[PDB]
C-alpha cells in the first residue's frame, strides 16, 4: 500500500511557483516513499499517544499533540 | 472539482495506510483522525513542493532531482537514512 | 542592541562539518539580524502566552508552550 | 572554557534583548526564562550552521552566501520579507 506517482505529481504541481518547474522520475519515486513515511509516522505517533493516555481509539485530540514534533521532523 | 478530487485520492490512501497501522498496533482511529491526517498530508505537500522548487533553483535547475529531495529529508537523521536507502533501491531500478 | 558579528562567526564555525566551510561578510551580517529576530520572536511569543494565561511574569512554563511553533517558523 | 565563553556572550545579548522587549511590553521575564532562551539560541545556531553549510554545498560552494541565508528564512513568508529587506540595507553598505 502507498501513493500513486500520478497523484504525487499532481499534488506537487499544484504548488510550484513557476510553470517551468519539473520533477525527475527518480525524485518523484523518492517523494512517493517520503509521503508514505510521513503518513505512517503520523499514524504511529498517534497510536503511541493514545496508548500513553489510555484512550480507546486515536481521536483528534491525541493526534494534535503529536503534530508539532511531527512537523519539525519533516 | 479538481482539488476535491486530489483530496479524495489522498484521503483514500491515507485511510489505507491508517487501517494497516491500526491492525499492526491493534488500535482504532476515529474517522475524524483519518480525515485530519489526510488534510495534514495535503497541506504538507505544499511545503514539500515549494521547498523542492527552491532547492532546485538554488542549484540553478528547473527540474527537481533526488538531491533536492534528500535535502528535504535532512531534518531527522533517521529520515535521512530512510530516504537515502530508499534512493538506493530506486536507483537499482 | 544586537549580536556581535564575531560572536556569530564563532557560533557558526563551532558547528560546520567541513573545515573548509566559510561565511561571506554579507551573509554573516544577515545571520546577525536573523539571530536577533529569533530571540525577539521567542521573547514576544513568551509574553503573549503569559498574558493569555494571566501570569505575573514569563516563566519557563509559558516559554515551553510557544517553542514548538517557534522552531517551525525558523 | 571556550564554549562556556560563547554561551555567556549569547546569554548576555539575550538578556539585553529580553530586557528591551520586557520594557516595551511591560512584562517581566524570570531569570530561568532568559536562560532558557539563551540555551535555545545557542542550540539553534547548530541547526542554522549545518543547514547553511548544506545549502552552500548543494550549490557547489564552500563559502556560505546571502542566498544560502535567505533560503534559511524561506520558512515563514514574514521572516522571508524581513531577511530580504534586511539584505537590501546591508547591500547598500
Amino acid at each position: 500500500s502507498g501513493f500513486r506517482k500520478e497523484l504525487v505529481s499532481r499534488l506537487l504541481h499544484l504548488h510550484f511557483k513557476d510553470d517551468k518547474t519539473k520533477v525527475s522520475g527518480d525524485a518523484l519515486q523518492l517523494m512517493v516513499e517520503l509521503l508514505k513515511v510521513f503518513v505512517v509516522e503520523a499514524a504511529v505517533r498517534g497510536v503511541r499517544q493514545a496508548q500513553a493516555e489510555d484512550a480507546l481509539r486515536v481521536d483528534v485530540d491525541q493526534l494534535e499533540k503529536v503534530l508539532p514534533q511531527l512537523l519539525l521532523d519533516f | 472539482s479538481y482539488q476535491q478530487r486530489l483530496k479524495a485520492a489522498v484521503h483514500y490512501t491515507v485511510g489505507c495506510l491508517c487501517e494497516e497501522v491500526a491492525l499492526d498496533k491493534a488500535m482504532q482511529f476515529s474517522k475524524q483522525t483519518i480525515a485530519a491526517i489526510s488534510e495534514l498530508t495535503f497541506r504538507q505537500c505544499e511545503n514539500f513542493a515549494k521547498d523542492l522548487e527552491m532547492f532546485a533553483r538554488h542549484a540553478k535547475r528547473t527540474t527537481i532531482n533526488t538531491e533536492d529531495v534528500k535535502l528535504l529529508a535532512r531534518r531527522s537523521n533517521s529520515l535521512l537514512k530512510y530516504i537515502t536507502d530508499k534512493s538506493e533501491e530506486i536507483a537499482q531500478a
